[PDB]
RNA sequence: AGGAUAGUGGCCUACCAUGGUUUCAACGGGUAACGGGGAAUAAGGGUUCGAUUCCGGAGAGGGAGCCUGAGAAACGGCUACCACAUCCAAGGAAGGCAGCAGGCGCGCAAAUUACCCAAUCCCGACACGGGGAGGUAGUGACAAUAAAUAACGAUACAGGGCCCUUUUGGGUCUUGUAAUUGGAAUGAGUACAAUGUAAAUACCUUAACGAGGAACAAUUGGAGGGCAAGUCUGGUGCCAGCAGCCGCGGUAAUUCCAGCUCCAAAAGCGUAUAUUAAAGUUGUUGCAGUUAAAAAGCUCGUAGUUGAACCUUGGGCUUGGCUGG
């Protein structure tokens, strides 16, 4: 195949991405506590939409 | 509190090497452990022995401490002690001095410069000289 | 490979030992000697694997060096001196006698004897042949060399040894029904009476013999050695089991009880 | 060279990373008896596995063979030893019954809870792990060590724990001693 | 009768058929011929080091349309010279001509992945950092 | 028949025959080939690997030839040649790390020019000497085992759980939320010390120290599908890039670059390559051949493979060991 093209266009999405710091939040628990969390978060408070069960539900 | 308590086991009598030997068993509780040094005091007055013909080694205490485990030899006398023991039990014990020697670099090239000569050390660096009319 | 190999590594030491493996890169290599490499006990491994009276290698050359360790009634000193069946082991320091009998377990079992016991021993014999000048002699297991034997002997027999003179006391003729222990194969340290002997020229001659028990099992004429007029009678003490082999449910059961 | 020594791995993971039945019956298990990885799942599943193998080899052998009463009567033996079979189900029949709750229920951590010496599961492996716990005279620190049917009435805190007749921890001999 | 022979005393008419029959498996053939080892660009390597000799561009396989940016390089081992992608948004300004870069396959073993005609390696490292790192700023180039 | 050998033998010689192997694959070539014990994966049957802890073989830069010795065609022995290569006063002399450590080169690819004979064993004239054999430590995320990174309260507030009860209003006990509040517990680390050891280090024990943001702060990959987890927010706008494959990107992008949140595994996680299962896509078990790839144009035919049926059956008598019950 034909093949060359202009380099000048290197990096240029990732260069002017606007740089956000991120929010110096709680750490999570590490090792069996973890665990901990998740059995909680699913078989204990279930927070299901009658049958409508989402782990990561965006806000709506 | 204190209250060491020391068990024997295992007990070989060896007048082939003029020595009884055994498994020591160590119960301190409320203490870190017990030092060769008094354990062997312990052990003279127990079995009505000399000091310097116990001799003990290779203790290692159980996990969550209070009990540690080894080995020890009582021998019929000293003299027979000094002459059935490593040396560097004897060392252990102050029974004997360390013996002073070069790094065994040191022996190694030594023993390998003198390969390179024949005869007297006396011979050979009065030829030397000679050589060297400097 | 430019001649012989002095070393034996860990792992190619004969299994009857019961070597750990971690304990070192060698085994002690047995020297030349009455008894094969491969159905030999060096003396430290008695001393120290087995005896426990030394607890290292720096020890048993200690115990040797002051004469205290007699096989067959001479004093030796070599530690890795093969020590093998029917062997005498005196340590007059702490009165005992030893004979290196097979244990039923396939390995050389710690058999105590009594004084009187250890006065003398049996040797298989291997060849019975004319030397020089006429002089008919028998060579036994220990590579022994005995002149003027009783002109009725022959291979395959077992002469019973004064061990003091070198003398032969008494013969056993190889024949059906004598009392005999397997000295090789899988059937090591069993000991029956001869059933049937099954003759193949040119090849193997094999043995069939019944335990104690009436279990039969066969092995080759080379690992029979004779050790009894006949059953219930040996020539020496046995060691304790008598050479009966269990099996494993049976010894299960039996541990069980005892414990 | 010195003889090589011998080890092996002690777990084996699921064929299908992604898997949600697989995924949600772990970790509801995993919250049940409080641990720390999926990987001490996969080892109680990787040695069941390996259980249920030997048995159906013995199965299949006739009955009253010598291989199988011997090596089969000793397997029933030794799950009955550490609680995890029942004494009136030795057939080798249930052994092929069982479920990785039953060796979970024979845990340091489980009997620790369950014999009342913590209030949670999560409580009993930071008691077992901070050298608490003592079986027999022996402290144990290993949440996974299998307790024996005769080592079960011997479970209580260490003699020299603070909850066992010891002396006062670190911390409270920081207050107190000011 | 299944239209190969059954019986008990025909081994080796089955085992010189099959030993005949592999040989069109592509996967078998490439193993015995050493294929990888005699023309593989990495002869049989998974990494190979070389050289940059210039910096390109590829223009994508339709229907997308794109410029994927990789640069000329000349293995150590042996002087073959092969095309290698440089991942990620902009890694191609933190390779320079004359630099000592690892390569790797694109892991589909020997063939091009996507619309990017013909290449069948990606860069790992440049000048012995790795190119993540210098993408993450975890790392700087030496230079 | 002889010679030679430690000895058999075309091992070699003299003389003499024309034999010897081979489609049941000789001979030749290749091997990114030392053989085996074994390794990886595995329903069964298999496929792939084995330089490398043990055994056997071969070599000591490449050949060849030898001395000594019981044993070597030895190489940390010699002689000669070839290729490298060292000192030189230019006359000459001396080399062999595929031993340990270390250096250069090669490369994707692999550690200290350390301590010691205390253990394991070996050698010697030997109870004593020697041993980079071997052991100890250093480097070491090759692999493997176990296993921290928090636990529990108190109040608050919510729901369920019950009970006083018709609901109402409460008492009250199980969970969830708490920048919302405590006192306990412990080893990572460090350390007197003892143990450990030839001497140390480390481990194990253990005084004193050692945890609230318990900053003593878990990471690596992903979030369209396969495949578990976003139609969130900002940026770009077939560019930059992603994307194993299918595909995503042209102004609210579920796929790029980021922030948030979430998923998976976790002291490990990802990538490349090889290999195994999945592959009944190498098929003996167990594939397919009209049209998807594939019956030689047709007969004959040697080797190979494979080849109809048939010859003491039935009966009777005693007979042991077992297994229902
Ligand atoms: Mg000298
Ligand atoms: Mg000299
Ligand atoms: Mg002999
Ligand atoms: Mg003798
Ligand atoms: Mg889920
Ligand atoms: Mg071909
Ligand atoms: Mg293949
Ligand atoms: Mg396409
Ligand atoms: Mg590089
Ligand atoms: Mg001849
Ligand atoms: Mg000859
Ligand atoms: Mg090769
Ligand atoms: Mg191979
Ligand atoms: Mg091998
Ligand atoms: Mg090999
Ligand atoms: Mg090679
Ligand atoms: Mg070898
Ligand atoms: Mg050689
Ligand atoms: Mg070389
Ligand atoms: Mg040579
Ligand atoms: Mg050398
Ligand atoms: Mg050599
Ligand atoms: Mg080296
Ligand atoms: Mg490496
Ligand atoms: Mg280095
Ligand atoms: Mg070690
Ligand atoms: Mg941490
Ligand atoms: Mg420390
Ligand atoms: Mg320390
Ligand atoms: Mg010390
Ligand atoms: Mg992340
Ligand atoms: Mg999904
Ligand atoms: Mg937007
Ligand atoms: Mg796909
Ligand atoms: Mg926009
Ligand atoms: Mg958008
Ligand atoms: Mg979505
Ligand atoms: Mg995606
Ligand atoms: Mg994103
Ligand atoms: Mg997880
Ligand atoms: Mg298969
Ligand atoms: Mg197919
Ligand atoms: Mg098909
Ligand atoms: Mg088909
Ligand atoms: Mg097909
Ligand atoms: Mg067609
Ligand atoms: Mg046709
Ligand atoms: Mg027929």
């Amino acid at each position: 195949g034909k093949v060359h093209g202009s380099l000048a266009r290197a990096g240029k999405v990732k260069s002017q991405t606007p740089k956000v710091e991120k929010q110096e939040k709680p750490k999570k628990p590490q090792g069996r506590a973890y665990m901990r969390l998740l059995y909680t978060r699913r078989f204990v408070n279930v927070t299901l939409t009658n049958g409508k069960r989402k782990m990561n539900p965006s806000p709506a | 509190s204190d209250a060491v308590t020391i068990r024997t086991r295992k007990v070989i009598s060896n007048p082939l090497l003029a020595r009884r030997q055994f498994v020591i068993d160590v119960l301190h509780p409320n203490r870190a452990n017990v030092s060769k040094d008094e354990l062997r005091e312990k052990l003279a007055e127990i079995y009505k022995a000399e000091k310097d013909a116990v001799s003990v080694f290779g203790f290692r205490t159980q996990f969550g401490g209070g009990k540690s485990t080894g080995f020890g030899l009582i021998y019929q006398s000293v003299a027979d002690a000094k002459r059935f023991e490593p040396a560097y039990r004897l060392v252990r014990y102050g029974l004997a001095e360390k013996v002073e020697k070069a790094s065994r670099q040191q022996r190694k090239q030594k023993k390998n410069r003198d390969k390179k000569i024949f005869g007297t050390q006396r011979r050979a660096q009065k030829r030397a000289a000679r050589r060297n009319a400097d | 490979a430019r001649g012989p190999k002095k070393h034996l590594k860990r792992l190619a030491a004969p299994s009857h030992w019961m070597l750990d493996k971690l304990s070192g890169t060698y085994a002690p290599r047995p020297s030349a000697g009455p008894h094969k490499l491969r159905e030999s006990l060096p003396l430290v491994v008695f001393l120290r694997n087995r005896l426990k009276y030394a607890l290292n290698g720096r020890e048993v050359k200690a115990i040797m060096m002051q004469q205290h360790v007699q096989v067959d009634g001479k004093v030796r000193t070599d530690t890795t001196y093969p020590a093998g069946f029917m062997d005498v082991i005196t340590l007059e320091a702490t009165n005992e006698h030893f004979r290196l009998v097979y244990d039923v377990k396939g390995k050389f079992a710690v058999h105590r004897i009594s004084a009187e016991e250890a006065a003398y021993k049996l040797g298989k014999v291997k060849k019975v042949q004319l030397g020089k000048k006429g002089v008919p002699y028998v060579v036994t297991h220990d590579g022994r060399t005995i002149r003027y034997p009783d002109p009725l002997i022959r291979a395959n027999d077992t002469v019973k040894i004064d061990l003091a003179t070198g003398k032969i006391d008494d013969f056993i003729k190889f024949d059906t029904g004598r009392l005999v222990m397997v000295t090789g194969g899988r059937n090591l340290g069993r000991v029956g009476v001869i059933v049937h002997r099954e003759k193949h020229e040119g090849g193997f001659d094999l043995v069939h013999i019944k335990d104690a028990l009436e279990n039969t099992f066969v092995t080759r004429l080379s690992n029979v050695f004779v050790i009894g007029t006949e059953a219930g009678k040996p020539w020496v003490s046995l060691p304790k089991g008598k050479g009966i082999k269990l099996s494993i449910s049976e010894e299960r059961d039996r541990r069980r009880a005892q414990q | 060279p010195r003889a090589p020594r011998t080890y092996s791995k002690t777990y084996s993971v699921p064929k299908r990373p992604y898997e949600s039945a697989r995924l949600d019956a772990e970790l509801k298990l995993a919250g049940e008896y409080g641990l720390k990885n999926k990987r001490e799942i996969y080892r109680i599943g990787f040695q069941l596995s390996k259980i249920r193998r030997a048995a159906r080899d013995l199965l299949t052998r006739d009955e009253k063979d010598p291989k199988r009463l011997f090596e089969g009567n000793a397997l029933i033996r030794r799950l009955v030893r550490i609680g995890v079979l029942s004494e009136d189900k030795m057939k080798l029949d249930y052994v092929l019954a069982l479920k990785p709750e039953d060796f979970l229920e024979r845990r340091l951590q489980t009997q620790v809870f369950k014999l009342g010496l913590a209030r949670s599961i999560h409580h009993a492996r930071v008691l077992i792990t901070q050298r608490h716990i003592a079986v027999g005279k022996q402290i144990v620190n290993i949440p996974s060590f299998t307790v024996r049917l005769d080592s079960q009435k011997h479970i209580d805190f260490a003699h020299n724990s603070p909850y066992g007749g010891g002396r006062a921890g670190r911390v409270k001999r920081k207050n107190q001693g000011k | 009768g299944k239209g190969k022979p059954r019986g008990l005393n025909s081994a080796r008419k089955l085992r010189v058929h099959r030993r005949n029959n592999r040989w069109a498996d592509q996967a078998y053939k490439a193993r015995l011929l050493g294929t990888a080892f005699k023309s593989s660009p990495f002869g049989g390597s998974s990494h190979a080091k070389g050289i940059v000799l210039e910096k390109i561009g590829i223009e994508s396989k339709q229907p997308n349309s794109a410029i994927r940016k990789c640069v000329r390089v000349q293995l150590i081992k042996n002087g073959k010279k092969v095309t290698a992608f440089v991942p990620n948004d902009g890694c191609l300004n933190f390779v320079d001509e004359n630099d000592e870069v690892l390569l790797a396959g694109f892991g589909r073993r020997g063939k091009a992945k996507g619309d990017i005609p013909g290449v069948r390696f990606k860069v790992v490292k440049v000048s012995g950092v790795s190119l993540l790192a210098l993408w993450k700023e975890k790392k700087e180039k030496p230079r």
